[PDB]
């Protein structure tokens, strides 16, 4: 889901 | 009626009219859920297995290489009571926030800390606590030894705050320990800016949070 | 009828007149297999390692390396083999309660060693130094032996040592008697020590095994064990 | 407790 996906890194 | 600690206000990346969920009012707690630092652990000693493991207790670990991870105890505290903000919609996070299927905005992003006595102080972290009551950096997170030997650290892509008052409208990175550092380089660098000393993470009225897809703002 | 792996007899320092807590104790093929086996290597507090520890429904085996490294070695479940445990405790994990016969101070280690016993024929029997806990963990901490093996693994000694010697030192055409050997925590064969607990351990043994024969003496520093058995290394070719 | 004691050194 989108709420349980991993934190992308920004750069 | 139960001490209100605050609102926050989400900020909308639309441009569509300011809604009416986009506020979220913080209360003191029928009995404080607040943590402060404890024991670190340098190795995997019975200890330190609890301490992950056990659902009861809150831990925040650092990698620092293959080879080693610091495991550091949060233990109750009962002057303070603990909120968290994240994407994530799980038990932890008391105020769900969203992009305005890919996510740079953390499960959970940070925690807010308020005494629970006058004049109910308010204080950001970087980072909060999973269901596990579990705090993960990875090797690749930005950490460090303090001048006073304790871990500290950035989480990936970081929390930025803006005060409205020092002690120029200027963004700050604050620390999963709650310190003040000048922004990166770029917002996800593996480098830590320069630490700012006067400045505090105590959110003053007004101030506003950025977590990296999501900008809020804080009364008091 | 259940299959009678061998028997433990203890050999009485007192000098008097000769169950779990009584000097003899027969080991008995179990109901359902209850042997461990070596499993995942963890280096470092992940939170699987974690897990190893602090769940006391899983085996783990802990090699204290320095003040920022403890390795946690899991073992998983063996259904072809069952696993006895010698000590001086008389928690559940012990199978045969064994004391000081000299006779609140001990030499002897609550959690002695463990006899792992196959499940099927020929039924042989290896010892290995020290047992699990109730949480089903075993430490070896700071002070005592450890080294890396040629296959790279975790392995140590006891403080005081767990000391086995054979009837013969093998069933070949040079075989010799047995001389008394000390038994690693993985089963391994070393030369005795200088002293009994010091830290150096002796050098490694190739060639012997710690397949228990019919003759087997196990000492346990301040307990001293008889093996007898029917079946395993010594019957069967 | 001499079961819940402490295995001591031998040396």
């Amino acid at each position: 889901a989108y709420e349980d996906s991993e934190t992308q890194p920004f750069d | 009626a139960p001490v209100k600690y605050g609102e926050l206000i989400v900020l909308g990346y639309n441009g569509s009219l300011p809604n009416g969920k986009s506020r979220f009012a913080l209360f003191k707690r029928p009995k404080a859920n607040g943590v402060k630092p404890s024991t670190v652990h340098i190795a995997c000693t019975p200890q330190a297995a609890k301490a992950i493991s056990n659902k009861d207790q809150h831990s925040i670990s650092y990698t620092l290489s293959r080879a080693q991870t610091v495991v550091v105890e949060y233990t109750h505290d009962s002057n303070t009571d603990m909120f968290q903000i994240g994407r994530s919609t799980e038990s932890p996070i008391d105020f769900v926030v969203t992009d305005t299927v890919q996510s740079t905005i953390s499960r959970f992003a940070c925690r807010i800390i308020c005494e629970r006595n006058p004049p109910f102080t308010a204080r950001i972290y970087a980072a909060g606590f999973d269901s596990s009551k579990n705090i993960f950096l990875g090797e690749k997170a930005a950490k460090w030894k303090t001048s006073d030997g304790q871990m500290d650290g950035l989480t990936t892509n970081g929390v930025l705050v803006m005060h409205p008052r020092n002690g120029p409208g200027i963004w700050r990175e604050i620390s999963v320990c709650g310190n003040v550092f000048s922004l990166r380089e770029t917002r996800s660098a593996q480098q830590r800016g320069k630490m700012v000393e006067i400045e505090t993470n105590q959110l003053q009225d007004g101030s506003l949070i950025d977590l990296c897809g999501a900008t809020l703002l804080w009364r008091t």
